[PDB]
């Protein structure tokens, strides 16, 4: 077995391999998540439409379980590995506890795996950051973020990937009880946040909503265009 | 010519011209000992004469030897690094034992040479270990081929020979033998010892004395490997 | 030994996996392989690179490989690694048919291989596989599907895609020539010759220099057929006639 | 051993003032057959400890080699420390229990007699790891024929001399020859004292009376 | 960079890691061994670095078996490790074949373990050379020395350490083949005292061991009385 | 240069710099003194406080009723060796029902500490230990080194400014054999003091004492229990 | 243990130089030729010894794998001996399961798999040998080449080793699809002769032939006859 | 070039010394031990208003009588806090007793330095843990506070500050700490020193405080109780 230490401390106490992983996340597409009162919204920038590419195969928003779903920025191949591990985990949890995993339970597991790959021999940190969003059994909307370092925090709204700082600055000044009262207002907040980074507008923006006690819904391109016009 | 790129000359990997310098440096180790070995086959005999250098009068000379018995009927002359040599003598002795236990007959000298050369090749393909710096010249009597002199090298190359030499004066010995064998071969007869003794004597300009050389011999009449005593070696040296 | 290790599975100061990027450069020097999805079927058109006169034709195809009874793939990159990945693809398909007794869905087969490819890019200390594959197939969930995978372990479904030499130029021409929803295997087997006639700058398509395979559903059975050289020659002839007519 | 093969019979032991004495017959039986009639089932572990064994003789031959090396290993260190008679008894209890727990027992009941620090040691070890120390020991049929007699004498006179101990051992060996069908009339007597362990050669209870 | 691993030959056919390992043995005090007709006597110049050290600390004469003794030079930690290997090889030989191991076989088997540390980069060559000596009625007296490379040869008188060459001149002026152990012990002490350099090496404790007909084929430390007579003869001879 | 980053690389002068480096760690630890009489072996340790509001650290440890250890170097490596020593002593009292000879334990530590010095990817142990034990051979003081070499000592000092102590010990070593426990303990305390930053004294807070003898199981005297020994200097 | 990291890796231009260097060793090997005729395949190799002190009948370059499959090579003979053993063991594993001689194409694929492993495994170098495998199966002659990379090719005629490019040009102008093994043996000797330098003799060259009867190595005496004409 | 376990010419281990620098970049955490209990305070260091301050957990409970304050790479701590919690429950299952704080600190400090790449284990750690821990609890010995560092060294501290402003809070701590200080006075002293070092303005949402008291269990102060103390601060 290859057992070299890929992730090692550097003078000044910096794990450069973890910092290089975050540079890959910064090269990723922008993913935005706003936690509303009865709706959690996740929207991703469809970089290039490609035109000759089936979109169903390049979706960056997935469902780990019936109550949880996640968006990612960074390497798509590393993400597929993390999503599959979290999907298997949610089912193993339902079998050993007979209850749906909590949003933070799965966020904790995804982070703990992303961390062990930063302190295990023969492995490179995962170059992906995720936005785990769901609804706890109590019905509380939940939004968490994971870093390639294994660090996770809960947020009211966040942005990952290219132009995260710009989008998060926008959400910092445009997030309020007002822009969250209506499910449509929550959706248009994510749309406007991405439109700050997305140049095409509407055509290059995937979006998904998970209302309480309901499966993840992928808004159709026409529905997205409706809000994009109303938000103009 | 000698282009290098990477650890071409530190580990066993191909040079820009596919050369494997590490094996080439393992052939320079064989000549670091300073001794030369000569093996000649005759009509019914195979002889292995080697140069014996007991540097100190405090060293027991009975322990300073390069001739070895792999099996009662297979003999070996080792040239190069002494510790690497004793390692291959042991692997040969074990492979010969495992052979009789699994097949029920003594191993042919060609088959012992191929096994040792196959193990040597693995040191040329793996980078965790250095090749062994030693050459083994094996001699035996095949039931259907008679006298057999085989040599394996640090690269994994093995071949059968009418007469061979290994060590510092390998080239000069080769030429000496590559003229007698051409005329009428190492004059076939247990006195084929004279060709070997004279080859080593001529190349290493020296009139050997009974104690300055070691001679091992296998014959169709007496197939068992035998190390000649100073008196027997003296008889041949006095004869010439 | 840390001195002789190349550290293939590590990041770069800019969050880049260079072994994967270098392998992708290798793929861009291999024979052009184009895939076009039509309403009646899917097609793979590769550029033959073994075109010496003393070569014997002893196989069904050099670049196209059947992995299932309903799936086939073409490869661009290192042939040795493609033989390894094609054998693994065939086992994954057989292992699924054993567990469920149904043919494997196409994207499920591509994901399995891409999971293996991605693992060589994160751990192990070994080089990645320098092979990008174009997969064509039919399933009872999405029907005729074309997919492309990379040494990174990243796959994607496409309506028309190219991999190999002059691949970018091909994707450009396919982009301006592919009519989504209005493509018949005839118009698909026509745009293939057009793209190959531009990607393969080496003279004009010579039939011996190209390989064309089609996957179609005939009476509830998926049929993969490598067009015979006679058929390919007729296609190249029609393209020449059409171009001349427009002149 | 799940099935004992060539076995030895009873081994006796008695501590006296100045050391201990062990006695065993020189016979190995193959199920009723006196097959090997010149074997020693007594061993000098070191200068202060002796060991007598009943049961499988190949299992005893294994212990003689393992304990023999254990002593050679210690005497190569030159540290000034040595295995005491009690330490050898502790190791044998640990060894017999370890094997019994693995369900692969050494079919052997051993009597360990020693002398160190002006103290006499006499310890018993069975194949199941049962071990104890006592003024007298009798394995096999000596547990029913010899121990009763030794215990009677060691009750009235708690401390015996070397002359008394040897006399009682030779008397118990005669009763074992008269009533043990797996016994033999050739025996060895080993004595551990401040001079070390001494083993006496083929002795005979030939002092047998047959008024029939 | 051809001298950083034992898995690398130089462009000249030399493994410099093993040559560097033997430089460590040449930086150690000398240990001399002389074979006579009665057996073998080992002698070591044990330099005492600290006066706060008990007598017998860092001993360089070991008992590898009832009949075999080991003199050592170079790293004592590596030497103690090879004494454990020699002790284990002798133990397994007695358990498998059922007799005292011949010193040639013990030497050959230990030399092979040493040579196994001269072929890979995962391990470093041992930094110690040792002399194994024994005496049996069937084999007689035997003296073998093993080097960091793993070469084993039998000698009539060997010397490992910083003064090996000077010690060898003195040992070569002796008729060991005709002398007896009782007479050799004084000569070993004389040579160790003559090779010792007080100006540089401060002070030393002469360590003496022997195996022979007198010890009945048992390696042992020369009796204190015999060692003291030897040291008195040694100092008197230096005069 | 390229001969001082691995323990499997001999320098051109026959020296492993990594063992020399690990041996520097012990010289970078609080001084610890150890001396033996004819009946007692005492270990005096100069505990060092990280801050004015921090306990010293605990430099003296128990291995078995007959053995105790004073530490110098990496405390984590010291705990790892202390556990190996504690188990080896438990194993001896479980199999032979006898206290493990102190000399034999030191042999085992030198064998365990030598292996990591000849294997690629492994580091020498960075702890120097002063072992004090009583046995059928009397009181014993031993010093172990990161190089895997050990020494039977009449008295020893390992740590920072420990040469000052070794100077005192070498001068007074002649009288230690025939000494009472308090005279012996005070001799050790005096030497540990000779290793103190000029303007500093041996308070009950900065000193620890471990003792073992014919009738005394290894005891670690700390805090007020050191007051009896300190009072009288 | 051993190194678990690949010694063969991708260069910035997307090339594995270690395999390129192994192909340099194959091009510095002694000349080898293979010709697939309509009734069999001839494998001929230049076997020139350094001196008259070598037993030419001791070690062979043309070697049988099964009874219908035979191999020749150009490169490092020690590495070739490893691949000959593996080819024979793979050929026997096939017979033990399907109880039929292994198809020559199946053997070339299985051997090429082992060769590719030495280009992606850890601590090992690629095999510095290119192999020419000839086999008779299903009443058809087969000639395949195997590169150090693990890539296999089917040929009608091919040359390897020193002067392989000029040899392939000669074979291109001489090879005729309608040929017999006897005519093929002559052209193979002529191809080696073009790049021999000396007098080709029954012992300076080694030839092996595969036909419906099976694979065999032409005896020095049989080769003596061919060299005469 | 150098592997994880290479000693410096000063014999210090580079990976352990770079992990200590990693802590100097963490949020300041202060721990004070009084007779009436132990107080643990930490700086949340919130980055954005959109973050949920509750998600930042720098003070955790190992058991009802033991709490822990972390500073440095927080993700690294998760595995260390998991070992502490399992070791405490294992001690309960085996001996039916609460584990002492020194025994919990010793069990976790043992996992540090257990790293390497020489096939040390299948799931062996590759590098040291870049975290410093302040364990505070109440055993049979009373309120106790221990500090553990990435070197595997643990110490009993009456008052200790770990993090970025330790080289300043410790000076302030050594100027306001008295053995007789009450828990309330200690709690106020922690917040005052934290408010000084903290870059942001200390509020009831940007700091975390918890206390272990002889009778009461580990208690994390809620905004209401924090606001009361911050009012006096």
């Amino acid at each position: 077995s290859y057992d070299r230490a890929i992730t090692v401390f550097s003078p000044d106490g910096h794990l450069f391999q973890v910092e290089y992983a975050q540079e890959a996340v910064k090269k990723g597409s922008t993913a935005v998540g706003v936690r509303g009162r009865d709706i959690v919204v996740l929207g991703v920038e469809k970089k290039s439409v490609a035109k000759l590419q089936d979109e169903r195969t390049v979706r960056k928003i997935c469902a780990l379980d019936d109550n949880v779903c996640m968006a990612f920025a960074g390497l798509t191949a590393d993400a597929r590995i993390v999503i599959n591990r979290a999907r298997v985990e949610c089912q193993s949890h339902r079998l050993t506890v007979e209850d749906p995993v909590t949003v933070e339970y799965i966020t904790r597991y995804i982070a703990s795996l992303k961390q062990r790959y930063t302190q295990s021999n023969g492995r490179r940190p995962f170059g992906i950051s995720a936005l785990i969003v769901g609804f706890d059994f109590d019905g509380t909307p939940r939004l968490y973020q994971t870093d390639p370092s294994g660090t996770y925090h809960a947020w009211k709204a966040n942005a990952i990937g290219r132009g995260a700082k710009s989008v998060r600055e926008f959400l910092e000044k445009n997030y309020t009880d007002e822009a969250i009262e209506t499910d449509d207002l929550t959706i248009k907040l994510v749309i406007k946040a991405l439109l700050e980074v997305v140049q095409s507008g509407g055509k290059n923006i995937e979006l998904a909503v998970m209302r309480r006690d309901q499966s993840l819904k992928i808004l159709n391109p026409e529905e997205i265009e409706k809000y994009v016009a109303e938000i103009e | 010519r000698g282009s290098s790129a990477g650890f071409d000359r530190h580990i066993t990997i191909f040079s820009p011209e596919g050369r494997l310098y590490q094996v080439e440096y393992a052939f320079k180790a064989i000549n670091q000992g300073g001794l030369t070995s000569v093996a000649v086959r005759g009509k019914d005999c195979a002889v292995i004469v080697t140069q014996k250098k007991v540097p100190d009068k405090l060293l027991d000379s009975s322990t300073v030897t390069h001739l070895f018995k792999i099996t009662e009927n297979i003999g070996c002359v080792m040239t190069g690094m002494t510790a690497d040599s004793r390692s291959q003598v042991q692997r040969a002795r074990y492979e010969a034992a495992n052979w009789k236990y699994k097949y029920g007959y003594e191993i042919p000298v060609d088959m012992l040479c191929k096994r040792i050369a196959d193990i040597s090749q693995v040191y040329t393909q793996n980078a965790e270990m250095r090749p062994l710096g030693c050459c083994m010249i094996l001699i035996g009597i095949d039931e259907e081929q008679g006298p057999q002199v085989y040599k394996c090298d640090p690269a994994g190359y093995y071949c059968g020979f009418k007469a061979t030499a290994a060590g510092v004066k390998q080239t000069e010995s080769t030429s000496f033998l590559e003229k007698k064998v051409k005329k009428k071969f190492d004059w076939t007869f247990e006195q084929t010892v004279e060709t070997a003794i004279t080859c080593l004597s001529t190349v290493l300009s020296i009139d050997f004395k009974p104690s300055e050389i070691e001679v091992g011999v296998v014959t169709v009449e007496n197939p068992k490997f035998r190390i000649l005593t100073e008196a027997e070696i003296d008889a041949h040296l006095v004869a010439l | 030994s840390r001195r002789y290790d190349s550290r293939t599975t590590i990041f770069s100061p800019e969050g880049r996996l260079y072994q994967v990027e270098y392998a992708m450069e290798a793929i861009g020097h291999a024979g052009t392989c184009l895939g076009i999805l039509a309403n009646d079927g899917v097609l793979l058109a590769a550029e033959r690179r073994n075109i010496h006169k003393l070569l014997d034709e002893v196989f069904f195809s050099e670049k196209i490989y059947k992995l299932n009874e309903d799936m086939a793939c073409s490869v661009a990159g290192i042939t040795s690694d493609a033989n390894v990945l094609t054998n693994e693809l065939r086992l994954i398909a057989q292992r699924y048919l054993l567990q469920y007794q149904e043919p494997i869905p196409c994207e499920q087969l591509v994901t399995a291989l891409c999971d293996i490819k991605q693992a060589y890019t994160q751990f192990g200390g070994k080089r990645p596989f320098g092979v990008s594959l174009l997969y064509i197939g039919w399933d009872k969930h999405y029907g005729f599907q074309l997919y492309q995978s990379d040494p990174s372990g990243n796959y994607g479904g496409w309506k028309a895609t190219c991999i190999g030499n002059n691949s970018a130029a091909a994707v450009s021409m396919l982009k301006q020539d592919y009519k989504e929803g209005e493509m018949t295997l005839k118009s698909a087997l026509a745009l293939a010759i057009k793209v190959l006639n531009k990607t393969m700058d080496v003279s004009k398509l010579s039939a011996e220099k190209v390989e064309i395979a089609t996957l179609t559903r005939e009476n509830g059975k998926t049929v993969i057929r490598v067009l015979k050289q006679k058929e390919v020659e007729q296609l190249i002839k029609k393209h020449e006639e059409e171009e001349a007519k427009a002149e | 051993t799940q099935n004992p093969m060539v076995t030895g019979t009873s081994v006796l032991g008695v501590k006296f003032e100045g050391g201990v004495v062990i006695a065993a017959d020189m016979l190995g039986s193959y199920g009723s057959l006196a097959r090997f009639r010149n074997i020693s089932r007594i061993m000098r572990v070191n200068n202060s400890t002796m060991l007598g064994a009943s049961g499988d003789y190949a299992d005893f031959q294994y212990l003689k080699q393992v304990l023999g090396q254990m002593v050679i290993d210690e005497e190569l260190l030159g540290d000034g420390h040595s295995y005491s008679p009690r330490a050898i008894h502790s190791w044998l209890t640990r060894a017999m229990y370890s094997r019994r727990s693995k369900m692969n027992p050494l079919w052997n009941t051993m009597v360990i007699g020693g002398y160190a620090d002006g103290e006499s040691f006499l310890g018993y070890v069975d194949m199941l790891g049962v071990a104890y120390e006592a003024p007298s020991l009798a394995t096999g049929y000596g547990a029913y024929l010899a121990q009763p007699l030794l215990r009677e004498v060691l009750e009235k006179q708690p401390v015996l001399s070397q002359t008394e101990a040897r006399d009682l051992v030779e008397r118990c060996m005669r009763v074992l020859y008269y009533r043990d069908a797996r016994s033999y009339n050739r025996f060895q007597i080993a004595t551990v004292t401040e001079k070390g362990v001494e083993i006496e050669g083929p002795l005979s209870t030939e002092t047998n009376w047959d008024i029939a | 960079g051809y001298d950083l691993s034992a898995s690398t030959f130089s462009p000249d056919g030399r493994v410099f890691q093993v040559e560097y390992a033997m430089k460590a043995v040449e930086n150690s005090s000398t240990a001399i061994g002389i074979r006579c007709k009665d057996g073998v006597v080992f002698g070591v110049e044990k330099l005492v670095l600290s006066k706060l050290y008990e007598e017998g600390s860092n001993k360089r004469l070991f008992n590898v078996d009832r009949h075999v003794g080991m003199a050592v030079a170079g790293l004592l930690a590596d030497a103690r490790s090879l004494a454990d290997i020699a002790r284990e090889e002798a133990s397994n030989f007695r358990s498998n074949f059922g007799y005292n191991i011949p010193l040639k076989h013990l030497a050959d088997r230990v030399a092979m373990y040493v040579h196994a540390y001269t072929l890979y980069s995962a391990v470093r060559p041992f930094g110690c050379s040792f002399m194994l000596g024994s005496y049996s009625v069937n084999d007689g007296a035997q003296l073998y020395m093993i080097d960091p490379s793993g070469v084993s040869y039998g000698y009539w008188g060997c010397a490992i350490g910083k003064a090996r060459q000077a010690a060898k001149t003195e040992i070569e002026k002796l008729q060991m083949k005709e002398m007896t152990c009782r007479d050799i012990v004084k000569e070993v002490a004389k040579i160790i005292y003559i090779v010792h350099d007080e100006v540089k090496d401060k002070a030393f404790e002469l360590e003496l061991s022997w195996v022979g007909e007198l010890t009945n084929g048992r390696h042992e430390i020369v009796p204190k009385d015999i060692r003291e007579e030897a040291e008195k003869y040694a100092k008197e001879s230096l005069k | 240069n390229q001969y001082d980053n691995d323990v499997t690389v001999w320098s051109p002068q026959g020296r492993i710099h990594q063992i020399e480096y690990a041996m520097e760690a012990v010289k970078q630890g609080s001084a610890t003194v150890g001396l033996k009489s004819k009946t007692h072996a005492v270990l005096v340790a100069l505990k060092r406080a990280q801050s004015e509001l921090a306990a010293h650290q605990k430099k003296i440890l128990h291995v078995d009723n007959h053995i105790g250890i004073s530490i110098a170097g990496l405390t984590a490596d010291a705990r790892l060796l202390c556990n190996f020593m504690r188990q080896e002593c438990l194993d001896s009292r479980f199999v032979f029902d006898r206290p493990l000879p102190v000399s034999r334990l030191v042999s085992l530590i030198g064998s365990k500490t030598q292996i990591p010095t000849q294997r690629y990817g492994r580091r020498p142990y960075g702890v120097g230990l002063l072992i004090a034990g009583y046995d059928d051979m009397g009181p014993h003081i031993f010093q172990t080194c990161p190089s895997a070499n050990y020494f039977d000592c009449r008295a020893m000092s390992i740590g920072a400014r420990s040469q000052s102590a070794r100077t005192y010990l070498e001068r007074h070593m002649s009288e230690f054999m025939e000494c009472n426990l308090n005279e012996l303990v005070k001799h050790g305390l005096r030497a540990l003091r000779e290793t103190l930053p000029a303007e500093q004294d041996l308070t009950t807070k900065n000193v620890s004492i471990g003792i073992v003898g014919k009738d005394l199981e290894f005891t670690i005297y700390d805090d007020d229990d050191v007051s009896p020994f300190l009072e009288g200097l | 243990r051993g190194y678990s990291f690949s010694l063969t890796t991708f260069s910035p231009s997307g090339k594995l130089v270690q395999i390129e260097y192994a192909l340099a060793a194959v091009a510095g090997g002694a000349p080898s030729v293979g010709i697939k005729a309509a009734n069999g395949v001839v494998l001929a190799t230049e076997k020139k010894q350094k001196s008259i002190l070598y037993d030419e009948r001791s070690v062979h370059k043309v070697e049988p794998i099964t009874k219908h499959i035979g191999l020749v090579y150009s490169g490092m003979g020690p590495d070739y001996r490893v691949l000959v053993h593996r080819a024979r063991k793979l050929a026997q594993q096939y017979y033990l399961v399907y109880q039929e001689p292994i198809p020559t194409a199946q053997l070339v694929q299985r051997v090429a798999s082992v060769m590719q492993e030495y280009t992606q495994s850890g601590g090992v170098r690629p095999f510095g040998v290119s192999l020419l495998i000839c086999g008779w199966n299903e009443g058809r002659p087969y000639l395949f080449q195997s590169d150090p990379s693990g890539a296999y090719f089917a040929w009608k005629a091919t040359a390897m080793g020193k002067n392989y490019v000029n040899g392939k040009t000669f074979l291109e102008k001489r090879y005729n699809e309608d040929l017999e093994l006897e005519d093929a043996i002559h052209t193979a000797i002529l191809t080696l002769k073009e790049s021999f330098e000396g007098q080709m003799t029954e012992d300076n060259i080694e030839v092996g032939i595969c036909n419906e009867a099976g694979f065999r190595r032409l005896t020095p005496t049989e080769v003596k006859d061919y060299l005469a004409a | 070039d150098r592997g994880v376990n290479t000693f410096s010419p000063e014999g210090r281990l580079f990976q352990v010394e770079y992990a200590i620098e990693a802590i100097k970049l963490g949020s300041t955490a202060i721990g004070i031990q009084t007779s009436e209990g132990v107080c643990l305070a930490v700086e949340k260091r919130i980055t954005s208003p959109l973050m949920e301050p509750s998600s930042i957990e720098k003070i955790v409970e190992i058991d009802a009588h033991i709490g822990c304050a972390m500073s440095g790479l927080i993700a690294d701590a998760k595995t260390l806090i998991d070992k502490a919690r399992v070791e405490t429950q294992n001690h309960w299952f085996t001996y039916n007793e609460t584990m002492t704080v020194e025994s919990v600190t010793q069990a976790v400090s043992n996992l540090a330095l257990q790293f390497g790449e020489e096939d040390a284990d299948p799931g062996a750690m590759s590098r040291p843990f870049g975290v410093a821990l302040l364990f505070g609890g109440v055993d049979e010995k009373g309120p106790q506070l221990f500090h553990m560092d990435p070197s595997g060294t643990f110490v009993q501290c009456d008052a200790r500050a770990i993090g970025s402003a330790s080289e300043g809070a410790q000076s302030s701590l050594q100027e306001v700490y008295h053995k007789s200080m009450t828990l309330k006075e200690a709690i106020k002293s922690s917040l005052i020193i934290l408010k000084q070092v903290m870059e942001e303005k200390l509020n009831a949402t940007n700091i975390e405080l918890a206390t272990v008291q002889p009778g009461q269990n580990f208690h994390m102060f809620t905004k209401e109780e924090l606001e009361e103390v911050i009012k006096d601060i």
